[PDB]
């Protein structure tokens, strides 16, 4: 008896120890062996719950990356293109379309094809001794001729087709160019673009904060049974004393 | 509990009552509920004193951002925030760096 | 072709670099004007896949790149791009580049589960001591006591 008595205050803390720690999972553990197959259990949703995390981080990252290529200044951006603006009087060809109508938009940028995005300078002869310079360039360049201020349409064999059009570029070459949906071009509905980007990203970044406090409970719950294992475990399902006591 | 003796017992009771008069200065009905409970023979008192204690807890769980009313369960939503918070403050100062 | 020159091809194409030397434009027009999953800004050229001639190019080679008269009023610049989609060669190095690091993470990922594998090894040899000894672990040796 006095054994036991001696015993017993460890066993029943043990006990209303792992009570708790266990009522706090979903399962009621019944041998060491049965917190180490719960520990295992632990760990392959850890590893599930941070590859879902990533994999949304990934897509938020996406997200944010597309949202700034659509951001600024007239067109994706204020770099080498804009910059042709100053090198030259390149005045850029989707800004010179800004206000184009949603419903011409793609058709402009059907036709204007991969130029969609190329620059109007009325000489590009004159580009020419400065061309030497552009290594820090989009890997591939375009510049148009015409006034910018009043440019008259890049003169084309354009053929219109439902939804598209179709256009020699040069001899035996010619470009078939869809319409696009939401096209990219100036301030139309671009701006309204990345904001539907920016909704997307705001869901995307709600997911992403459910998956880490999912991935942070599953380290507490680790850590709270890696605790009770470092105490606790001698005594873990040994007999209650307080029965035998009585008996 | 039962493998302690009553002094240990009284001493643990006496000690716990001097921090929570010290913390009780804010809330009136928990201070009032304790200035009837702390006398010896009234023990259904502390225990409504706790019960109200516990009940006044319940008050300020924003269950929005924890989803059930009992305050020791909170305990542990209240940390994952902590830590995942602190991921989160991580992430925003290696992007205000860059 | 070349993998020297396949960069100046690549930089001389750009988009057109993708597309198809279609026999005819004839195919062309009633055809195309069909589909809807083709590539948004599908290129097209016309003539004999099994010999083309090069293709028409006011190309004029700057250093690293070209400048070619796409159109009138059309001007347009490229670069030298490494890794062209001309002159693919079997696509070799680029496979055999990956190879090597991700067989090295694949050694390196069998050593860690090796080492998962053995942790967990000593960790039942230790739950099986617990479950089976600790309690009668320790104590002392009772052969002086049964001798007394």
């Amino acid at each position: 008896i006095q054994s036991l008595t001696a015993r017993a205050p460890v066993w029943l803390a043990a006990q209303d120890t792992l009570n708790q720690l266990c009522e706090q999972s979903g399962e009621t553990l019944a041998s060491s062996n049965d917190v180490t197959e719960y520990m295992q259990q632990l760990l392959e949703r850890e590893r599930e719950a941070t590859v879902e995390r990533d994999e949304v981080a990934a897509q938020k990252r996406e997200l944010e990356k597309q949202i700034e290529r659509l951001s600024q200044p007239s067109g994706a951006e204020d770099s080498r293109m804009i910059a042709l603006a100053e090198r030259f009087g390149g005045v850029l060809l989707s800004e010179i379309y800004d206000d184009i109508t949603i419903d011409d938009a793609p058709y402009f940028s059907a036709l204007y094809g991969p130029a969609r995005h190329g620059i109007v300078v009325p000489d590009l002869s004159l580009v020419r001794p400065h061309l030497e310079t552009l290594e820090d360039c989009p890997e591939d360049l375009y510049l148009i001729e015409g006034d910018p201020q009043s440019f008259d349409d890049s003169v084309f064999n354009a053929e219109e087709q439902t939804n598209a059009v179709l256009v020699k570029s040069s001899d035996r070459q010619w470009r078939y160019s869809r319409y696009p949906e939401l096209p990219l071009f100036g301030r139309a509905a671009r701006e309204n673009r990345l904001e539907a980007l920016n909704l997307e990203r705001d869901a995307l970044a709600e997911r992403y904060a459910t998956l880490s406090f999912d991935v942070q409970k599953i380290q507490r719950a680790h850590q709270a049974f890696s605790q009770f294992v470092g105490k606790h475990l001698s005594v873990a399902f040994d007999t209650d004393p307080e029965a035998e006591i009585r008996e | 509990l039962a493998y302690m003796e009553g002094g240990a017992l009284r001493s643990m009771s006496d000690k716990a009552l001097g921090a929570l008069r010290l913390a009780v200065a804010d809330n009136e009905h928990l201070r009032d509920a304790l200035r009837l409970s702390e006398d010896p023979k009234r023990p259904e008192r502390k225990v409504q004193f706790f019960i109200a204690v516990y009940q006044h807890l319940r008050e300020r769980i924003r269950q929005d951002i924890i989803r059930t009313d009992d305050p020791v369960d909170a305990i542990e939503q209240m940390e994952i925030e902590l830590a995942r918070l602190t991921e989160e403050l991580t992430a925003r100062e290696q992007k205000l760096a860059i």
